[PDB]
DNA sequence: GAGAAGGAGCAGAGCG
DNA sequence: CGCTCTGCTCCTTCTCCCATCCTCTCGA
RNA sequence: CGAGAGGAUGCA
């Protein structure tokens, strides 16, 4: 993969439990083979 | 299905065709031991137009008027005519002709005279005629002895079997007996004359070219023909198609029965 | 990549037996295995560091032959003698002439 | 049975493809080389070339079902491809 | 007579779309399926139920019941098929692999 | 039996002191290939030479096995081989029971059946006595 | 005893060796790899008769890599025992528990489980022979041995010679 | 140890002595564990060592180089193999049921033409559907030779049961009925003679009647079941080792209950029991409704599962395998690439490598390639001794340091006029794989010359094919003499070419050779010098 | 839900 | 009339159906 | 690790 850390979210479930949820972006360059 | 049906059918040195375990199947692979990749549709001028007609495009009379061969046509002129030594090697070829036009008509009873037949003929006189621009317009340096033995030795290099049994002679007889029938049609003495002006050195070469290029088109040893045959079928079942797996699987409850009464 | 069944149909046309082993062994499976010779079946003790090998059950230790063939191969084997058939190999053929 | 060998004397595609396979493969082992280079670093191309005019120290084994065979040695046959 | 029938009726099918395939190949076929002295259809119930090598037989529609059938009959492969082979990884003797080939001695030393 | 050369060649008993002599004519032979590239006292010291000059002296048991066959050799004259093969085989005698009496000394017929008891069972033992004591004579000339 | 047997070897030369010199080459390696065998089936091999005219047999081209198998037939003198063998051979080694014997290129134990009863170990002789009886065995002196079937080693093969017989006696 | 090649097979059942024979340890556990070590009884360090675990009894060299050896479960009791319930139905309904003999002999004509057929398996299917008619086995049977004499034949002179497939067992219906024994059962076929093999088609020494009972089951080692640690160092071990523990279970319990008490009835079920999971273990899909089922609900997968069916172990691994020196990608076309010829993508040929040997004609190359170092393209990825030191030169600065020798391997990158193979799915026939001369190109997709679509029946919509590089100078040789492109311009398929021209190629040809286009000169002369093969004559 | 291989059952003509 | 025995028909019992890629998800 | 689902990929 490629890309940059877009949003990163710590929450936690009914449990208790810490949960990490990290979003990366990217930009995507029309190149040779791409489907139109 | 069915490249399992063939996966382990090949051509073995004796150019029979045998499954993985050893059973035959084609004495001769394809019945003439040539193979397809060298095959390309031909005419058959032997089997198509009249009577008089064939006679007109062949027959050779050196004695009577009706078939007279012209002088001009070769450097020899009265040496020939009136040779009746000569004159009975015609016979036997126009004979042999004769045997072959009806022979053909049973080979193919619709009269169809367009077959695949390995070694175009007509590519290879046009190559000896530009080879060095040969003179169509004087008279030649061939002798009727030269084309007839020619011919003839020609068929006797024709070798797609190498046994030297009766068995295998008998085979190798058969596997060019449609070939050489289209090889005397096209080098007739009469055709190689008027048709084809070739001279002695062209005609010499047109011999040993033919030679060679027939023998490479001999089936090699090995092809693995079973998975070919299979292939070959498969992709234009790509595109009648429940009929085909109505055969392939014989399936006794065909959809259709229907006869043909003549 | 999958090389399935079709493709090697297409190698089989060609002909080309040498470079199929190739795919079929080199690209993946290659594997060894010691067979005894008067029973065909992978039931050698093979102590390499030592050099020494035996077959218990035939009380064999000269009938030792070094045979290539696919891991998968292998495998399959082993889970025929599990089902009590016993697929023994012989690298001597019985018709001799 | 030397003697009245009964296959073809030319050259099948199938056996010209193996044998300059396996002398290729001895020329990148240092094998001894019988022609002259002429810079070929290739050694397809050397064997290509040992091919072209007989120098290959090679002899053929041609089976048939019977389990028999005729031995050809590659000088023999006649190569036209 | 069926075999020059069967030919004729597959050829039918094939010609039907304007479609061209040589002689060779159809010719073939057919004479497999006769060969057996009768019309053996190609399913798991006619080339499958062959006398083959138990091995290659294996591969078509049926692995596990022709296995059992084979070490019932202590059945025996002679390894001359190209699954077989395959199976085993060795070189099929087809192709390529349809010969030996052998160090010429003689002309080694003839030749220096 | 059948040998490698599809030939069924029967078992070679081969005998002892006829085994020393063709053993001196292969290293003799094999010393000219490399060209290419009696008491047994004076009999085990020649081998040797032949043994050290045909071969690189890594295996010394044959050197050691011929030198202590030779000590016991009993027919070391090989035209003397030549009687007791013809003394033994000609008589249809088992090659196996051949070898014994042509490399083991023995004296009287119930001495060989004694000592082989394939032979005491059916051997013609007036042979055993003619023969040993001529091949007993034969031992004593060397 | 001593047998002449056809035997057939396989060896393979990698491709550096595919020279001209493999007439004499392959004849050599051939004597390195089979001067001094020791297996149970043909028990000892000897020497191989005519070292000249070996059959090479045309070398079979691998398709792994460039090696060609050499199926390689040759004539060779063999040593072989047999239960029931008598050997008039000379004693090796001593020993408390018996003698140790040469039984041509084969090494032979003479226990005194099977010495005659009434010979028993003289520890005071030099060698320590057994001279209880008239059996005088030591190694410097000869002896007949009764060869007690045989027993065969991944290092070597020997067997078990017995002495308590009304022959094969000492010397 | 010496090298050999299979020249045949043969194929039997094992002897159970044999099995008892092979067996390097006796299973008698279920228990696979007193937290890592293994129950001697099971999955023990005399079958397939686990990891880090040099035993494989004895045989060290870890999981790299060294199988499993099989174990031996002594059975209670013999219980019948599944795929060959119908088959020993079938003997049964021959022999003369306490007596050894066949119901019927050859002194009947018939059975003469029938044991005349060569064909064994034809021989005993002739056989059984006339001996399954005969419902006795008289002992005096009238002689065709002579009818006032009877053959004494019939050693029981009874009659016999007919015999009735009960899911895992049979049961004997005598004509006058009970569930047969399956001890007598190997009673019956131990009477059975060599003569009536060769009438059976059994062979005397690789199948015999008898050896289609189980007695004892031979333990495949871990490497044919191997131990999963797909979670934090949890077992889920598969289903047959489960499988297994089962068994051995079932089969303790009906020893436990034959010595506590016997207790008749509950060893009745126990038997069953067993009978069941050993015909589950081989094969867990019957006609029958009896279906194992795991512990997570989902069916026991049995041997014959993970063997027959596509995808099994001879379809999905034997006949095809996944392959490695290979890439896919999509496809384009390219008209400035010639036919023999393909445009790979720069990092493909950085990826895949060679295995070139050092020789006298290619050690300079080749050194400047080493440092070249695999980071740039014309470079190489593995230098290999003698000895095998694949050194890597990806993590090593000795890229500029090593010293080739003559005999060492280099990992060479692909670079032009390599032969590779192509192929696009699914492969209908032989056009659809040539080979071509690789033509390195610094965009992420494959190109082709647009004439060779025709045979591959490809498309540049977004269609991907295959690409395989040859390791062994032979196959270069091989594929570059037999499936270059070139070669195969005409098919033995219709004896036509399979390439042309195509698409607009094809639309400009027929405007071009118009009567009436005319090029100025200024045109002309670049219009030759595009032709690569123009004499310079104008 | 579709087609092929198995097994059971009615059954009518020929022999005693 | 008695009894046999291959012929033909009426139910069961399975057995097999394009090759690839290329993912994300779910629940043991 | 298996199971499932989605998107397909290719036709005068
Ligand atoms: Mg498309
Ligand atoms: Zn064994
Ligand atoms: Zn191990
Ligand atoms: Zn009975």
């Amino acid at each position: 993969e490629n890309g940059i850390v877009d949003q990163v979210l710590v929450t936690t479930n009914q449990d208790g439990l810490k949960f990490v949820k990290v979003r990366v972006r990217t930009t995507k360059i029309p190149q040779i083979g791409d489907k139109f | 299905r069915l490249v399992k049906a063939l996966e382990d059918i090949m051509v073995h040195y004796d150019n029979t065709t045998r499954n993985s375990l050893g059973n035959v199947i084609q004495f001769i692979y394809g019945e003439d031991g040539m193979d397809a990749a060298h095959i390309e549709k031909q005419s058959l001028d032997t089997i198509g137009g009249s009577d008089a007609a064939f006679e007109k495009r062949y027959r050779v009379d050196l004695l009577n008027t009706d078939h007279t061969l012209d002088p001009s046509l070769l450097e020899s002129g009265s040496e020939i005519l009136g040779d009746l030594k000569l004159q009975v090697l015609l016979d036997e070829e126009y004979k042999q002709l004769v045997k072959d036009r009806k022979f053909l008509r049973e080979v193919f009873v619709d009269g169809e005279a367009n077959w695949p037949l390995p070694v175009n003929i007509r590519r290879i006189i046009q190559n000896a005629q530009q080879t060095f621009h040969i003179d169509h317009t004087k008279p030649s340096d061939l002798t009727i002895k030269d084309i007839v033995l020619g011919v003839k030795d020609l068929q006797e290099n024709l070798l797609v079997l190498r046994g030297k049994n009766e068995i295998i002679q008998n085979a190798q007889r058969d596997a060019v007996t449609l070939f050489c029938c289209l090889l005397r049609s096209r080098l007739a003495t009469r055709r190689v004359l008027q048709e084809y002006r070739l001279t002695k050195q062209a005609f010499d070469w047109v011999l040993s070219n033919i030679e060679a290029q027939f023998l490479r088109s001999v089936v090699h040893p090995g092809e693995m023909v079973g998975v070919l045959a299979a292939q070959s079928i498969g992709e234009p079942a790509t595109q009648g198609v429940p009929r085909l797996k109505e055969i392939l699987n014989v399936a006794k409850n065909m959809k259709t029965p229907s006869l043909t009464v003549y | 990549l999958r090389f399935g069944e079709m493709e090697r149909d297409c190698m089989i046309a060609h002909g080309a037996a040498s470079f199929l082993k190739e795919r079929l062994m080199e690209a993946s499976d290659a594997f060894r295995v010691h067979i005894c010779g008067i029973c065909g079946l992978m039931t050698v003790i093979a102590k390499l560091n030592h050099n020494q090998f035996e077959c218990k059950g035939c009380d064999n230790k000269i009938d030792i032959y070094q045979i290539h063939i696919p891991y998968a191969a292998k495998l399959l084997f082993q889970e025929l003698m599990a089902m009590n058939i016993t697929p023994r190999l012989y690298t001597d053929r019985s018709r001799d002439f | 049975p030397k003697d009245q060998r009964a296959t073809t004397p030319y050259m099948t595609k199938y056996e010209r493809a193996r044998i300059l396979g396996t002398r290729a493969l001895q020329i990148s082992m240092n094998a001894p080389v019988f022609v002259d280079l002429e810079g070929e670093t290739d050694p397809l191309r050397i064997a290509m070339k040992e091919l072209a005019e007989k120098k290959i120290p090679l002899v053929i084994r041609r089976y048939l079902p019977d389990g028999s065979f005729e031995d050809w040695s590659v000088e023999e046959l006649i190569v036209d491809l | 007579a069926g075999r020059a029938a069967l030919y004729k009726e597959v050829y039918n099918v094939i010609a039907s779309d304007g479609s061209y395939v040589n002689y060779r190949h159809m010719a073939l076929l057919v004479d497999v399926m006769t060969t057996q002295g009768g019309l053996t259809s190609v399913t798991r119930h006619g080339f499958n139920r062959s006398n083959t090598g138990a091995l290659m037989r294996c591969s078509f529609e049926e692995t596990v019941e022709i296995l059992f059938e084979a070490g019932a009959s202590a059945e025996l492969d002679d390894c001359r098929g190209v699954s077989e082979n395959v199976i085993l990884g060795q070189m099929a003797p087809i192709g390529t692999g349809a010969f030996d080939v052998m160090i010429d001695e003689e002309s080694l030393v003839k030749y220096m | 039996q059948i040998n490698h050369q599809g030939e069924e060649e029967e078992l070679i008993a081969l005998n002892l002191s006829e085994a020393r002599l063709v053993i001196k004519e292969a290293l003799v032979e094999r010393r000219r290939a490399f060209k290419r590239s009696e008491t047994r006292e004076k009999e085990l010291e020649s081998i040797d030479v032949l043994l050290e000059q045909t071969t690189g002296g890594n295996n010394k048991d044959l050197k050691n096995t011929m030198q202590y066959l030779t000590n016991f050799s009993r027919f070391r004259d090989q035209e003397t081989v030549g009687a007791v093969i013809q003394l033994l085989k000609s008589t249809g005698l088992h090659p196996f029971e051949v070898a014994q009496l042509g490399s083991l000394a023995c004296d009287t017929a119930d001495e060989a059946k004694t000592l082989i008891p394939s032979l005491n069972n059916k051997i013609s033992d007036d042979e055993l006595e003619r023969i040993l004591k001529e091949l007993s004579n034969l031992e004593t000339l060397y | 005893m001593f047998f002449i047997k056809d035997l057939s070897l396989n060896i393979t030369l990698h491709p550096s060796f595919f020279g001209p010199r493999m007439k004499q080459y392959l004849k050599t390696k051939l004597l390195e790899e089979v001067e001094g065998s020791c297996t149970g089936k043909f028990g000892y091999i000897l020497c191989v008769l005519d070292y000249d005219n070996i059959d090479i047999q045309r070398g079979r081209i691998l398709p792994t890599d460039g090696s060609a198998e050499f199926n390689v037939k040759y004539r060779a003198v063999v040593f072989k025992p047999f239960k029931g063998e008598v050997v008039d051979g000379t004693v090796v080694s001593c020993s408390q528990h018996g003698f140790e014997v040469q039984v041509g290129p084969m090494k032979v134990f003479v226990t005194k489980h099977l010495m005659p009863q009434d010979l028993t170990f003289n520890a005071g002789s030099n060698p320590p022979s057994y001279q209880s009886s008239e059996d005088v065995i030591t190694i410097k002196s000869r002896i007949r041995v009764k060869i007690e079937g045989c027993i065969s080693q991944v290092s070597s093969i020997h067997a078990i010679g017995s002495i308590k017989e009304d022959y094969l006696g000492a010397i | 140890a010496p090298l050999r090649t299979v020249k045949e097979v043969q194929f039997g059942l094992f002897s159970p002595e044999e099995v008892r024979a092979i067996s390097v340890a006796k299973i008698r556990f279920p228990e696979t564990m007193q937290t890592r070590a293994k129950i001697g009884g099971l999955n023990d360090p005399r079958l397939g060592s686990i990891d880090r675990n040099l035993k494989c009894q004895t045989c060290q060299e870890g999981m790299n180089e060294c199988p499993g050896h099989f174990g031996h479960i002594d059975l209670a009791k013999p219980v019948f193999h599944v795929g060959f319930i119908a088959k020993i139905k079938k003997v049964c309904e021959c022999v003369c049921m306490h007596c050894g003999k066949l119901l019927l002999d050859e002194h009947n004509e018939l059975m003469r033409q029938a044991l005349a057929i060569k064909d064994s398996k034809k021989r005993f299917a002739a056989i059984w559907t006339l001996c399954k008619t005969k419902m006795v086995c008289e002992t005096d049977v009238p002689s065709e030779d002579d009818p006032t004499q009877l053959v004494s034949r019939g050693g029981c002179g009874n009659t016999q049961p007919t015999i009735r497939k009960d899911g895992l067992k049979l049961v004997g219906s005598w004509k006058k009925l009970r569930v047969l024994s399956t001890e007598e059962i190997l009673n019956i076929f131990k009477h059975i003679s060599v003569k009536d093999f060769t009438s059976l088609g059994f062979n005397e020494v690789f199948s015999r009647p008898e050896w289609m009972i189980l007695t004892c089951l031979p333990v495949p080692p871990p490497p044919v079941r191997p131990s999963i640690s797909f979670n934090e160092s949890q077992r889920g071990e598969d289903d047959l080792t489960f499988k297994l523990a089962d068994i051995l279970k079932a089969n303790i319990s009906l020893e436990t209950l034959e010595h506590n008490g016997a207790p008749h009835h509950a060893i009745e079920e126990a038997e069953s029991l067993l009978q069941f999971h050993v015909a589950t273990y081989m094969d867990n899909d019957i006609a029958g409704q009896p279906q194992a089922l795991q512990k997570s609900g989902r069916p026991v997968k049995s041997i014959r599962a993970r063997l027959k069916g596509k995808e099994g172990r001879i379809r999905g691994n034997l006949m095809g395998k996944r392959v490695d020196f290979s890439a896919r990608t999509v496809i384009s076309g390219d008209p400035n690439l010639e036919l023999d010829q393909v445009g790979v993508p720069k990092s493909i040929a950085k990826t895949l490598t060679y295995p070139e040997v050092v020789t006298p004609y290619n050690i300079d190359r080749l050194t400047q390639l080493v440092r070249n170092g695999p980071n740039e393209h014309p470079g190489a990825k593995y230098v290999i001794r003698d000895s095998g030191d694949r050194i890597d030169l990806r993590y090593s600065k000795r890229a500029g340091d090593i010293q080739l020798q003559y005999g060492w391997k280099v990992e060479r990158h692909i670079m032009d006029n390599d032969p590779v193979l192509f192929n696009r799915q699914p492969s209908l026939h032989k056009m659809s794989m040539m080979a071509h001369r690789v033509k390195v190109i610094p965009y992420s997709t494959f190109r082709l010359n647009l004439s060779v679509t025709s045979p591959y029946n490809a498309d540049f919509d977004g269609d991907e094919m295959n690409l395989h590089v040859p390791q062994s100078e032979e196959t270069r040789a091989e594929l570059s003499q037999l499936c270059a492109v070139p070669l195969q311009i005409v098919s033995p398929q219709s004896n036509k070419p399979c390439m042309g021209i195509v698409q607009d190629t094809l639309c400009g040809i027929r405007k071009l050779t118009l009567r009436d286009t005319f090029i100025e000169l200024d045109q002309v002369l670049n219009m030759l010098y595009w032709v690569p093969d123009w004499d310079g004559v104008i």
